[PDB]
RNA sequence: AAAUAUUGGCGAGAGACCGAUAGCGAACAAGUACAGUGAUGGAAAGAUGAAAAGAACUUUGAAAAGAGAGUGAAAAAGUACGUGAAAUUGUUGAAAGGGAAGGGCAUUUGAUCAGACAGGCCAGCAUCAGUUUUGGUGGCA
RNA sequence: GACGUAAGUCAAGGAUGCUGGCAUAAUGGUUAUAUGCCGCCCGUCUUGAAACACGGACCAAGGAGUCUAACGUCUAUGCGAGUGUUUGGGUGUAAAACCCAUACGCGUAAUGAAAGUGAACGUAGGUUGGGGCCUCGCAAGAGGUGCACAAUCGACCGAU
RNA sequence: ACUAAUCGAACCAUCUAGUAGCUGGUUCCUGCCGAAGUUUCCCUCAGGAUAGCAGAAGCUCGUAUCAGUUUUAUGAGGUA
RNA sequence: AAGCGUGUUACCUAUACUCUACCGUCAGGGUUGAUAUGAUGCCCUGACGAGUAGGCAGGCGUGGAGGUCAGUGACGAAGCCUAGACCGUAAGGUCGGGUCGAACGGCCUCUAGUGCAGAUCUUGGUGGUAGUAGCAAAUAUUCAAAUGAGAACUUUGAAG
C-alpha cells in the first residue's frame, strides 16, 4: 500500500531519490530490447548467452499431446498403489497375488530407474519403460507389462 | 576525532529476534532465551539462534534425512531435533522408532513418525524433558538446493542457471552457448 | 477516551536515600582569628565598625562584642568569612562569654537580660581596653577605603 | 503534591522557526529542514539558526514533565478521571477543549474529590 | 435460439469514488454567455434565516444613504446576505529608526504570563567527593 | 578498604549539614526594544553561486514515482511432494460469506538440433574441515558421531 | 510574395498525454550509514551497459583467517 | 618600533584534547520457583555521534474504511483569529480567550487522488510603482438668462 513506500518519505527531497546529476529521464538507453547487440551487448553476453542466432530444426504445426509422457520413477512407484490397502502388499511378498500398478491410468507414459523399490513383485502395466527400471522390476520378482 | 579503523554504529548483522509476529513462536523464543541464559548448554543457544531464522534459512527437513541419521551408531536412541518443518518422503519403505521434535510436522510426516512406533513433540515438550538438550540430534535441510540458488552467480565460465521464463531449443541455446556460432560462454 | 490511556503508569512508590559519607566535622578557622583580635565588619547593619573577637561558637560564628558604649555594636554574631582580623589583639581574659551561644542568639524592644548582658561583659572589656592608648577612640571609629587604599597590599 | 523529581533541564527553550519564516508570509514557521545544496542554514555557518537534532533530547527522567512535576492527561468525561485515581501524583487531568460547560463542573468537583491536579480549572467558567 | 459484446437509448440498484479551482465543459436559464467568415473554440457562476419576520415609524440629507427605532436566537445573518483566512489597507495603541530591513548567542529595560506553603523561589557559611588553577614551604638524588 | 583490641567510626562503589530572605512577577518564561560580537538570497545546474548565471512582486487553493501485465531478490503466512476453493458448479442473511468435481498451471527429470535415451558398485561413495550431540575427564583436553555448508576426487543420467 | 494581423507549405479537429540521451520542477520530521566523476564495450564523447565505490537483508561460525605496518630471509627492477 | 633577524618566558583563544552531566546509536550483558505481576519491559557496562548524491529505520500530519472508547457536542462540533499558557529534538500535539453554529475526535488496524516556496507552474485575489505617466493633432471660445441639490460642458438668446 501507498503509506509504506520510499515515495511518502521522499516527499520534501527534492530529486526523490533520482539524483541531482542523472536527472531521471524517459530512456536513456532505449526501450525494452534495444541495443543487445551495440550498448547492451555486455548485459547480454553475461547473463543472457545464446540469446542471439539460431538453433536447430524448425517443426511447424507442433502439437505438444505427441510428446506427451511424464516420467515416473521406481522409488515413487509404490505411491500407485492406494496409502491404507499398500502395507497388505509389502507383507507376503510372494508371487501369485501380485499388485497390478496400471500407470497409464496414473497419468505417467514412461516409467524411469531412479530406482531401490522393495523386494514385493509387482506387475507394471506401462506404455514405456527404461532398461533399468524394468530390470529392478524383474529383480524384484515382477514384470512389465506392456500396454497402449 | 577519531582515526575510526572500522565502521561506527554497525549493526551485528544477525536476527535477535524472529520478523514472524507468531505469538506462539514467540513463546518459544521466550522459553529459549530463558534456557539459553540460564544454563551452559550450547544446544539452547543455537536452538534459540535458530528460532530466529527465516523461510529459507529453515529448509524442510524429510523423514528419510531423519532416518539416514539414525544410521549413525550411537544415534538410533538420540531425539532427532529440527527447528523447521518435518516433511514426508515416500520413497522410504522402513522407519524405525524414534522421538523427534520439530516446529511442525506435515500429515504425512506426523502418520509416518508415529506408525513407526515413534512419537511427534513440539519444542517445549522438548525443553521440559531434554532441558540441556541431553541426547539430541540437530538436523538441518539442505539451504542451497533451492531452485533460486542455481542462479546465483550467473556469469561466464561459471555453469550457472540462467534467469528464463520460456526453455528450450530457440531460447538461449545459440551464439554465446556453442562454438558453432560465435564463441562458447 | 480524549486520551487513550498508559497500558502502565509509573510506580508511586517513592525511593529512600541512599547512605550518605559525609560526616559533619568541625570547622578550623584561619590562623589569624585568636580571641581578642579586633575586627571590622565589611557588612550589616553595621558596616565598617571595628569590633572585638571573643568567642568562637558552635554553629561556625564569631562572637563579638565590639563595646556597646564604646561603638553601639551589641552582643551580636558575625560570619567568619565577613569581617577582617587584625593584627593587634586585646586581653579577654576576664570576660565571661560561657553562658552566650546559638540558643542566647535563637530567635523564637530589647530584653532586659540583653541589657544586662551587655554590662556585664564590657566592663571587663571597657576597663582593660584603657590600658593601652587610642584604642577607645580606633574601635570607636568606622573604617573605610580611600582613593589609593589597594587591600591587597594593605597590611592589617 | 507531584513526586519528587530534579531540576528540569530544557537544552532549548526557543522554537525552531524554519528560516525565512520571517522573511516571506508563504513559508510558515512550522520546522523544516533545509535541503539546498547551497543552504548556509544546512551547512551551519555561524550565525545561522540552530536545527533540531538529538542532543537536545530531554532528560528520560524529566521528559514530559509539566513544571508542577506532573504529567497532562488529557480527560473527556468523569469516567476518564478516575483512571488517574492511584496516580494523582505522576499525573494531572486536563479537561479537553470541546467538553460542555455543564460537564466541565462535574469533572472539576470530581478531581477536587480525588485529589486530582486539574490543570485547566478555570475554562468555561462565567466568572 | 442460447451461452458472447455493449463509454449509445430506456428503467433500476449501488460505491472504502469527487465534494463547487474537485467531480462531466456544464450541481445554476450549460454546450448557455461570449469569440471566430467558417470549420470550430467555449467559460464564469451553489449556501440570509426556521420563517421575509427583507427593517413600519422618527430624524438629517437633493438623493444614494446615515443616525435611531424595530424584526429576529443572532443584523458579529441586511439579498454588496453561513463561516469569513491570507496577501493588501484604514483608525487606535505601543515601540524603535543618522545610507535597507530581517536573524544567532547573552543580558538590561518595558509590557505580559504559568505554578506554589499541608516545601516552592533566591541566597550565605562549614565539612567532603570529582575536575582543575594559583601560591607558600619541607625532605632527598 | 582505612582507623579502632573489639564495639563502632570514616574523606572507603557520586552532597550533606546549618542559617537567612521572599512566598511574588522576586526568579523564570514569552514578547518588544537596546547593547557587544557575529550573520550575503533562497531554490537550481555546476569543479566552483551572495554573484554582473537562471526561477522567484505578494497571498490563498490546486500541483508531480501512480496503477496494471509479467517478473528478480528478500521477508511473512498456509500447506508440503505436492500446491493453487473463486473458469465454472453448489449455496446465501446476495457483488460478501461458506462448500465442491474434473481438468489445468507450476513442481516432482534431465539431456540432445533431433530421432531418442534417461539418473545407487558402495551405509546414496572417499578425503579435509564442520556446529551440535555421545563417552571419559574437576576442568583443560582426548576419542566417537558428525546435519547445513565449503573444497576436492570419484560413481550414476543425457549429448559427443 | 500573397492565399482573412497566420506562409520556405494557411486555418480547424483528431491520431495526441506524439517522442525528447535535453531544460525546469519534483511537497513532513528525526535517527544511522554513506559515494562517484575511474575500468571495458557501444554511430560512443550532454547517453547507456559493465566492473568498482554505497546501503540493506542477513547467513555460517566465535578470535579464526588475517593486515594500505614493520622485522628477518630470499628474489626481481634499469629510474635518480 | 608597533620594522627586520634571533633567543627566552608569560599570556589570549576552536565545534580540537581531558573530566563530568544529559540525548541518541551501537555493542556486550543481567533479570522467571512473584521476573516485586508490562521480557518489543526494567536495568548494568563500554564505546561512538560531520555529511551532498543515495540507502534504510523510527515517527508526525491529511482524506476515506473495519473495530472500539455505551468518546465530544446547540449548556456550543468543525473552522478561523490570538507578541496568552503547556508538552515534544522535531514533524507536531494540547489548553485558555474571542468569533462561530452542526457536526467531530482518541486508540487498534485498512486504504490512498495523502504534506509545497519555487516549476517564465495553473486558477483566482492583491500590492509597490502611484494619485504617478498621462487625459496636448483636427484654429475657439465668451456673456447673460432658464432649469436644477449641483452647470466650463444641458436649453435659449447674444457675440466671436
Ligand atoms: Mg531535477
Ligand atoms: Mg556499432
Ligand atoms: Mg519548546
Ligand atoms: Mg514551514
Ligand atoms: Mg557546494
Ligand atoms: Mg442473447
Ligand atoms: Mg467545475
Ligand atoms: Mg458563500
Ligand atoms: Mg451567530
Ligand atoms: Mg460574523
Ligand atoms: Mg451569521
Ligand atoms: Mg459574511
Ligand atoms: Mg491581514
Ligand atoms: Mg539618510
Ligand atoms: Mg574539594
Ligand atoms: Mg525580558
Ligand atoms: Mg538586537
Ligand atoms: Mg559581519
Ligand atoms: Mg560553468
Ligand atoms: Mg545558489
Ligand atoms: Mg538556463
Ligand atoms: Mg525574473
Ligand atoms: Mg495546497
Ligand atoms: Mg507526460
Ligand atoms: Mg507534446
Ligand atoms: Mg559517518
Ligand atoms: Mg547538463
Ligand atoms: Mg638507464
Ligand atoms: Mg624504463
Ligand atoms: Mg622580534
Ligand atoms: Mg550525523
Ligand atoms: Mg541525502
Ligand atoms: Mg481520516
Ligand atoms: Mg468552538
Ligand atoms: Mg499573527
Ligand atoms: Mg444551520
Ligand atoms: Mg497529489
Ligand atoms: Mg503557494
Ligand atoms: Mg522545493
Ligand atoms: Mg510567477
Ligand atoms: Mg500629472
Ligand atoms: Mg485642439
Amino acid at each position: 500500500p501507498s503509506r509504506f513506500t520510499k515515495t511518502r518519505k521522499h516527499r520534501g527531497h527534492v530529486s526523490a531519490g533520482k539524483g541531482r546529476i542523472g536527472k531521471h529521464r524517459k530512456h536513456p538507453g532505449g526501450r525494452g530490447m534495444a541495443g543487445g547487440q551495440h550498448h547492451h551487448r555486455i548485459n547480454m553476453d553475461k547473463y543472457h548467452p545464446g540469446y542471439f542466432g539460431k538453433v536447430g530444426m524448425r517443426y511447424f504445426h507442433k502439437q505438444q499431446a505427441h510428446f506427451w509422457k511424464p516420467v515416473l520413477n521406481l522409488d515413487k512407484l509404490w505411491t500407485l498403489i492406494p496409502e491404507d490397502k499398500r502395507d497388505q502388499y509389502l507383507k507376503s511378498a510372494s508371487k501369485e497375488t501380485a499388485p497390478v500398478i496400471d500407470t497409464l491410468a496414473a497419468g505417467y507414459g514412461k516409467i524411469l530407474g531412479k530406482g531401490r523399490i522393495p523386494n514385493v513383485p509387482v506387475i507394471v502395466k506401462a506404455r514405456f519403460v527404461s532398461k533399468l527400471a524394468e530390470e529392478k522390476i524383474r529383480a524384484a520378482g515382477g514384470v512389465v507389462e506392456l500396454i497402449a | 576525532g577519531i582515526d575510526h579503523t572500522s565502521k561506527q554504529h554497525k549493526r551485528s548483522g544477525h536476527r535477535t529476534a524472529p520478523k514472524s509476529d507468531n505469538v506462539y513462536l514467540k513463546l518459544l523464543v521466550k522459553l529459549y532465551t530463558f534456557l539459553a541464559r540460564r544454563t551452559d548448554a550450547p544446544f539452547n543457544k543455537v536452538v534459540l539462534k535458530a528460532l530466529f531464522l527465516s523461510k529459507i534459512n529453515r529448509p524442510p527437513v524429510s523423514v528419510s534425512r531423519i532416518a539416514r541419521a539414525l544410521k549413525q551408531e550411537g544415534a538410533a536412541n538420540k531425539t532427532v531435533v529440527v527447528v523447521g518443518t518435518v516433511t514426508d518422503d515416500a520413497r522410504i519403505f522402513e522407519f524405525p522408532k524414534t522421538t523427534v521434535a520439530a516446529l511442525r510436522f506435515t500429515a504425512g510426516a506426523r502418520a509416518k513418525i508415529v506408525k513407526a512406533g515413534g512419537e511427534c513433540i513440539t519444542l517445549d515438550q522438548l525443553a521440559v524433558r531434554a532441558p540441556k538438550g541431553q541426547n539430541t540430534l540437530i538436523l538441518r535441510g539442505p539451504r542451497n538446493s533451492r531452485e533460486a540458488v542455481r542462479h546465483f552467480g550467473m556469469g561466464p565460465h561459471k555453469g550457472k542457471a540462467p534467469r528464463i521464463l520460456s526453455t528450450g531449443r530457440k531460447f538461449e541455446r545459440a551464439r554465446g552457448r556453442r562454438r558453432s556460432k560465435g564463441f562458447k560462454v | 477516551s480524549a486520551q487513550k490511556a498508559p497500558k502502565w503508569y509509573p510506580s508511586e512508590d517513592v525511593a529512600a536515600l541512599k547512605k550518605t559519607r559525609k560526616a559533619a566535622r568541625p570547622q578550623k578557622l584561619r590562623a589569624s582569628l585568636v580571641p581578642g583580635t579586633v575586627l571590622i565588619l565589611l557588612a550589616g547593619r553595621f558596616r565598617g565598625k571595628r569590633v572585638v573577637y571573643l568567642k568562637h561558637l558552635e554553629d561556625n560564628t564569631l562572637l563579638i562584642s565590639g563595646p556597646f558604649k564604646v561603638n553601639g555594636v551589641p552582643l551580636r554574631r558575625v560570619n567568619a568569612r565577613y569581617v577582617i582580623a587584625t593584627s593587634t589583639k586585646v586581653s579577654v581574659e576576664g570576660v565571661n562569654v560561657e553562658k552566650f551561644n546559638v540558643e542566647y542568639f535563637a530567635k523564637e524592644e530589647i530584653k532586659a537580660e540583653r541589657v544586662e548582658d551587655q554590662k556585664v561583659v564590657d566592663k571587663a572589656l571597657i576597663a582593660e581596653i584603657k590600658k593601652t592608648p587610642l584604642l577607645k577612640q580606633y574601635l570607636s571609629a568606622s573604617f573605610s577605603l580611600k582613593n589609593g587604599d589597594k587591600p591587597h597590599m594593605l597590611k592589617f | 503534591a507531584s513526586l519528587p523529581h530534579p531540576k528540569i533541564v530544557k537544552k532549548h527553550t526557543k522554537k525552531f522557526k524554519r528560516h525565512h519564516s520571517d522573511r516571506y508570509h508563504r513559508v510558515a514557521e512550522n520546522w523544516r529542514k533545509q535541503k539546498g545544496i547551497d543552504s548556509v542554514v544546512r551547512r551551519r555557518f555561524r550565525g545561522n539558526i540552530s536545527q533540531p537534532k538529538i542532543g537536545y533530547g530531554s532528560n528520560k527522567k524529566t521528559k514530559f514533565l509539566s513544571p508542577s512535576g506532573h504529567k497532562t492527561f488529557l480527560v473527556a468525561n468523569v469516567k476518564d478521571l478516575e483512571t488517574l485515581t492511584m496516580h494523582t501524583k505522576t499525573y494531572a487531568a486536563e479537561i479537553a477543549h470541546n467538553i460542555s460547560a455543564k460537564n466541565r463542573v462535574v469533572i472539576l468537583a470530581r478531581a477536587k474529590a480525588l485529589g486530582i491536579k486539574v490543570t485547566n480549572p478555570k475554562g468555561r467558567l462565567a466568572l
